[PDB]
């Protein structure tokens, strides 16, 4: 089967993540994609903290695979970088490192509506989130499940206040496109699109847009919410909404009557965002019902919101003290 | 994924020098002649393509199954892991890392132990000795002997592109896209980028049904000298088909192959 000589040598080489790492009891993240530890190394080198990322179940699932695979490729500023894959060959564990993010937008969001978020920090992520995206879609990648949670901030050192997209291998459907809750088949740019919107109107408001209270693609009360606050799509606004596969449930479950005092400028003026801001008229054309007809991630970059004051920073925090706390060990 | 070729690990790490391959083969030379040692190649490539088709999954899987299997042994010799273990590993994860899927335990060792013992009898005539173990193993193995690089750029693509841009697809696009396939019978995709194989089997495609193109190729700013290369490697795996008599020498040439060594 195998070579004796072969399999020895590299088990002699072959550098284990427990040998470099001490991460016993250092949990600070948990899901669907596994478990994320933050690190350090057990040779003195450095002193940094790395995030130590636990593949959920045994070998090459096709999350790890989609993972390790375009991350090998992906080199951009705001999508994370992977430094080192480890293979456990003992219990067929799959490790992923990069440098530890000390911040996400779930934390950064939950901070502040506990309270009860600065403009330029605002302005400066969706900038960093929409760079991250577009070099993404540049190489026909599709995110499929952008939120807070996965869109990481840079601590304190060498990339502070730096936006990096995180999980690479793809219960609540807040940030999910009316589209897929009506049964369209395929991810597309236009929904990674939609989840931007979600992300900017919660960093706006500190409350997700499309909050809704808990296998097939029809959402009913998730999409009952999103006409709640956009309202019920005229057909002009969406004509091929008849193309899809749940509009006859659409039509059975609702009435557009139901939505006639419905809309975002009503929504977001409750929130204290004017309907005349550069920031209104963005996130409108990035939550636009109609996939065809919602804004690009390029379109957006170039949105005179950019140019309007402050313009946005690399550093999201733009040399101020980060109020956020440190993420705990679970 | 369709990124930059230029920035890939593929084109930085898996596009090798032909002297460094001819090196690294010596290795498996001593028991095999360079003749015996492009023979196996064709046939495990040949065995690669009867996997795919039988578990009924698209070119670009078997193609990138191909490639797994062709950059481990550029690096590795013949006995550090039994081609024959390796061929439907490479399926495996190539049909992982394409968006197919997973292929169940039962179809993935099912598919092995028909295709073998159907179309491949001559040359092995004892059933398909691994078990689903064996295949998540030498996978564990398959992925850290590549630097994880699993995102490979096939010559299909461009080709496509290429074809459609001249305005010929009805006539030249299913010999150039056959000629492709037949490209994996070398070690091409190892040498040359994907863009570059495509032109060279488009030119031969050209020849071959006697169309001027000319014109088209001298409005690409190229180095022909490349296309050429890869052009009498092309001619050169025809006359090898021709004198190649797989089903008559392969049982011999699998013989005289250097095996694992077992523990002692
Ligand atoms: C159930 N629960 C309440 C939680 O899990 C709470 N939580 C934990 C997180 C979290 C998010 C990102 C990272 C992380 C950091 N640095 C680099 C990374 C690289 C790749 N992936 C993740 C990275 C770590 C933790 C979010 N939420």
């Amino acid at each position: 089967s195998m070579d004796y000589d072969f399999k020895v040598k590299l088990s002699s080489e072959r550098e284990r993540v427990e040998d470099l790492f001490e991460y016993e009891g250092c949990k600070v993240g948990r899901g669907t994609y596994g478990h994320v530890y933050k690190a350090k190394r057990k040779d003195g080198k450095d002193d940094k903290d790395y995030a130590l990322k636990q593949i959920e179940g045994t070998g090459i699932s096709m999350s790890a695979c989609r993972e390790i695979a375009l991350l090998r490729e992906l080199k951009h500023p705001n999508v994370i970088s992977l430094q080192k894959v480890f293979l456990s060959h003992a219990d067929r564990k799959v490790w992923l490192l990069f440098d530890y993010a000390e911040h996400d937008l779930w934390h950064i969001i939950k901070f502040h509506r506990a309270s009860k978020l600065p403009r330029g920090m605002v302005k400066s992520l969706l900038y960093q989130i929409l760079d991250g995206i577009h070099y993404l879609h540049a190489n026909w990648v599709l995110h499929r499940d952008l939120k807070p949670a996965n869109i990481l901030v840079m601590g304190e050192g060498p990339e502070r206040g730096r936006v990096k997209i995180a999980d690479m291998g793809f219960v609540t459907f807040w940030y999910r496109a009316p589209e897929l809750l009506l049964g369209a088949r395929h991810y597309t740019k236009a929904i990674d699109i939609w989840a931007i919107g979600c992300i900017f109107a919660e960093l706006l408001t500190s409350e997700p847009i499309f909050h809704c209270r808990q296998s097939n693609p029809y959402h009913h009360d998730q999409l009952d919410r999103i006409f709640n606050v956009m309202g019920f799509p005229a057909d002009k606004d969406w004509e091929d909404i008849k193309k899809m596969p749940e509009h006859s449930t659409l039509m059975k479950d609702f009435r557009r009557n139901t939505y006639t005092n419905c809309s975002l400028i009503k929504y977001m003026e409750k929130h204290k965002v004017k309907p005349d801001s550069k920031a209104f008229h963005l996130l409108q054309k990035l939550l636009t019902m109609d996939p065809i007809k919602r804004i690009t991630s390029e379109q957006a970059m170039q949105d005179p919101y950019f140019l309007e004051d402050p313009l946005p920073t690399s550093d999201v925090f733009a040399g101020c003290q980060i109020p956020y706390p440190k993420r705990e060990f679970l | 994924m369709a990124g930059n070729f230029w920035q890939s690990s593929h084109y930085l790490q898996w596009i090798l020098d032909k002297q460094d391959l001819l090196k690294e083969r010596q290795k498996d030379l001593k028991f095999l002649s360079e003749e015996e040692y492009w023979k196996l190649q064709i046939f495990f490539t040949n065995v690669i393509q009867a996997l795919g088709e039988h578990l009924k999954l698209r070119q670009q899987v078997i193609a990138t199954a191909t490639v797994y299997f062709k950059r481990f042994y550029a690096r590795y010799s013949l006995k550090s892991i039994d081609p024959v273990l390796m061929a439907p590993t490479c399926v495996f994860l190539a049909s992982k890392v394409e968006e197919f899927g997973v292929v169940s335990n039962t179809r993935l060792i099912a598919a092995a132990t028909s295709v073998l013992k159907t179309r491949f009898s001559y040359a092995f005539p004892k059933e398909f000795p691994y078990r689903m173990n064996h295949i998540l193993e030498c996978e564990f193995y398959l992925l850290e002997l590549m630097d994880c690089c699993l995102i490979v750029y096939h010559p299909y693509r461009p080709l496509l592109q290429y074809v459609q841009d001249m305005g010929q697809e009805d006539m030249l696009l299913p010999l150039a896209w056959r000629i492709v396939n037949d490209t994996y019978r070398t070690d091409l995709c190892l040498l040359y980028p994907p863009f570059m194989i495509a032109l060279a089997c488009l030119h031969v495609a050209c020849v071959v049904q006697q169309k001027d193109a000319r014109q088209w190729f001298a409005e690409l700013s190229v180095d022909m000298e490349k296309i050429l290369e890869i052009i009498r490697v092309i001619l050169k795996l025809y006359e090898q088909w021709k004198n190649f008599d797989e089903r008559k020498e392969m049982a011999t040439i699998l013989s005289k192959m250097p095996k694992p060594k077992p523990p002692p």
